[PDB]
């Protein structure tokens, strides 16, 4: 995805990309992004660890999953949001039309 | 060093272009700039201070490049931008200011912090940018060896100094003659006295005399040049020469006769002006030589004819006096003038830090120390220093 | 000669934003507007200098262009570019230098010399180019006939005039009344002396009053007025109006009453303000005239009663005066202030190069003879020759 | 308020940059800004003065745009600018004069002329750019 | 038309042009070469929208 995406599609790092084994490139190419909108993208995604946390109807540990996206959904509208300012410049034309 | 200078000319270029509303395409051209930065920064760590009072800050980097497309601008891009502004901002100054303080002996001229020794290093050349700011413009100038140059309305050239002397005394300091002054900053104001009256000198006339050297030579001078000199113009009690008493000069003013005044170069004669006042061009020189005369009026109404007797007790003194302004020049070294900030802002970041005294500068940054003594090292000291006050004024004033 | 302009701050803007390291992109578009120069030149050939000690020198034309590939720019593509840029400049200096020298009576405004007749020629015009360096600016709006204007700091506007006027005076000179002054630059001090303290006068009042025409109107102007001339304020020995003896002055000052400063424009009063120390402001005017009062005091202590007898000698003169200087205003002629170097740059490259007198300014450019005889012609050339000096500055200093 | 600023050096690096004899693409990035300009405002009409001796005229906006089709420029393109600009200088001058009289104790910090406050309204924002004076 | 017609007998063929996809390429031509009739050509053309 960063690469043949996002990266430059959006002109930003033309310098394509390198990870190694220990964060992880869908979290690190935050600190280095600028469109909100992108950003929020990036922890959300990095941190959203399927609250591995519960203990219900009398021990029933069941690693469970955020409201948010349970139905406040608007994750969704927000992964979105951030694709609708998807749209530019960089390589060949076939591109862009493509894959917008 | 020349790297230091555009990472200002970005930030205010940018704290200034970038607003809510503008039109990308006036930015298309600095953005890139902007981000270039970004890149060649991150994956370094800095710091700054150390000394006296001055607090050691750490820094480090990690942010990107914008870049995302929108034909005008949207508040929220602005806001997520002074963000990452609003560091560096904080960044430089603390960078200037913690070169703004160290002076160095031997090599006075390069850069001493551990920060911007870093700074001159190749991989950071990528970013230089847009130098057109009066004063780096005329670091580069030099550094390539070649003729510099500065703008200074009522420079300040002549180091403070108010003296006279007494051509002719005696004990009761009765009967004195000689000359007093003030030569200080742009301005020169110089009295001749005669208390006598030049009753028994060749022609009833008597020459007097004022020789300024300055310490660095001014060119294309515009300069105002009056008679009379108001400083010395009235009575005063002034200490003798050896500071064992006191004389008493009560002046009354004559015209000065014979003026003549040469601007002069190495002892060569560049201009020369006879009794001309009010403005007066001076182009080139390190001398100026201020020549006058005090003649005994040929015909004198009672009045006058009762000031100056034959015979002591002489108790009117004649005394006939010039003033000389530079109201502005240029120079090839810096200095301070009536208008810039640099040599305040210098000696204001070493005040409010409690920077201890070096071995280059007079303590206090002290003007009239400094120009009186105006050594080669104090010179490319004070300009290095005084080009970062002027890269820091851009941006923190 | 707009095109002359360009020349510069394309170099200016060259040898400034063009060094080691930056993007492309920051230069893109000037760049371009470089080049296009180069070649509108190349084939061309010129000739400068030729009068009094300069020195003749001829200019031929045959460049590479620049190379417009690289992405960043490399120490060597600078070094390259520098050794172009050098000629340029010598070229320029010797080419502001020739026509900065030129005087001519019928049309002292258009172009004088070989090497500048040469540059308005059509064929040139290709290379016009961002003006916005304030002397072009106003040389532009003044050819399409349009509303000037330039900023002074201390303008300098009074021609040197330092005299006297005796209202009342006789043989003796022991009992005068009437008015001195000094006018130079930006500056008037005027002092009224009645040496009776209006014993006889009408309401024990001595009316003065100094008027003073400036050969420019100004707008804008800020304004200090003090009170009392300290100047006139000390014993003076001074010449007769005829030359043939000395009278004496011996001052005592009382402050000036009923002070009316009026600054009128044709005849009319603009602004006026009564008795008004401070900063004043005066916004178009072409005459001030200063009127002030002795009052002779209505009551004295003893040692104050004892300064002015019904009956002569009058030995302690009473003296009201004022002091009025003008820091700033507009005009919309080109003069002399305190602060640019114009006049010193134009009279100092005459100087150098023993440049003869020639048929419109006066003898070394003399201030006060060019302000006292302000002329169109002085002024069409001396505009001419201004924007030369700072078309020249941007470059060389 | 800003939005006044942009104004300006829009006329000044205009009157400035545009000339008899320059390469287009040395206000390619300029041209544009302007253009951007004559849009926003035709359609809304404006009132200057109504003070002391201050008069009253009135300004109205329907102009056409700049001509970009120019290799250098051919002076025939600038007397057809010029003329433009001198109808947004004589503007901003009554502008500006008509909003440096009113004084507000209350809020003597924000626009008071119909003329500029209508200017603070978001429409116009479009404009601003080049914060260097 | 850069490549084959103009630049290769107009004795400006020496790189022959090297393009590698988007910016704009005739564009590029007018800041490029000199000659005004050819000149004109670029900047009504390029520019030239609805
Ligand atoms: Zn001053």
């Amino acid at each position: 995805i960063i690469n043949t995406i996002i990266y430059p599609a959006f002109g930003m790092q033309r310098m394509h990309y390198r990870n190694g084994d220990p964060q992880t490139p869908f979290q690190i190419a935050e600190q280095q992004i600028q469109n909100f909108q992108v950003a929020n993208w990036l922890h959300f995604v990095n941190n959203n660890q399927f609250r591995q946390v519960v203990i219900d109807g009398v021990l029933n540990q069941v690693l469970n999953d955020n409201i948010r996206n349970g139905h406040v959904v608007n994750q969704l509208m927000e992964a979105l949001m951030q694709l609708s300012r998807q749209q530019f410049p960089t390589m060949p034309v076939d591109y862009k039309r493509s894959i917008q | 060093m020349d790297v230091l200078y555009s990472l200002s000319k970005t930030l205010k270029d940018a704290r200034d272009k970038i607003v809510e509303g503008t039109l990308y395409s006036n930015v298309s051209d600095l953005i890139q700039q902007f981000n270039q930065m970004i890149i060649t920064m991150n994956g370094n760590e800095f710091q700054t201070g150390g000394i006296g009072n001055l607090p050691i800050r750490n820094w480090n980097f990690d942010f990107g490049l914008l870049g995302t497309t929108l034909l005008n601008l949207d508040a929220n891009y602005v806001e997520t931008a002074r963000n990452t502004i609003d560091y560096f901002v904080d960044f430089v100054d603390n960078v200037c200011m913690d070169e703004m303080v160290r002076e160095s002996q031997r090599n006075g001229i390069a850069p001493q912090s551990d920060s911007l020794r870093k700074l001159s290093g190749i991989k950071f050349k990528r970013i230089n940018f847009d130098n057109s700011s009066e004063y780096i413009e005329n670091w580069n100038l030099q550094n390539r060896r070649q003729r510099t140059g500065f703008t200074f309305h009522k420079p300040n050239i002549f180091p403070y100094s108010a003296s006279f002397t007494l051509n002719r005394s005696q004990p009761a300091h009765d009967n004195l003659m000689g000359t007093m002054w003030l030569n200080a900053g742009s301005e020169i104001q110089v009295a001749g006295f005669d208390y006598s009256c030049a009753i028994n000198a060749p022609a009833n006339i008597q020459q007097f005399e004022h020789i300024v050297q300055l310490r660095r030579v001014l060119t294309t001078a515009t300069i105002t040049l009056l008679p009379d000199a108001e400083r010395f113009s009235f009575p005063r009690v002034i200490n003798s020469a050896d500071g064992a008493t006191t004389w008493y000069f009560n002046p009354v003013i004559l015209r000065p006769n014979n003026v003549e005044v040469e601007f002069l170069l190495n002892g060569q004669i560049i201009n020369t002006y006879q009794a001309r006042f009010g403005t007066i061009i001076a182009r080139n020189f390190d001398t100026i030589r201020l020549s006058f005369q005090l003649m005994r009026p040929p015909n004198m109404t009672p009045a006058v004819a009762a000031l100056f007797p034959n015979a002591q007790p002489f108790e009117h003194h004649a005394t006939v006096g010039l003033t000389l302004r530079i109201e502005s020049a240029v120079c090839e070294s810096v200095l301070a003038d009536a208008s810039k900030t640099m040599l305040a802002n210098v000696t204001s970041v070493r005040q409010e830090y409690a920077i201890p005294v070096g071995p280059v500068f007079p303590p206090g940054m002290n003007w009239t120390d400094l120009i009186t003594n105006y050594s080669p090292s104090r010179e490319d000291n004070l300009q290095r220093v005084f080009t970062v006050a002027s890269i820091r004024s851009m941006l923190v004033k």
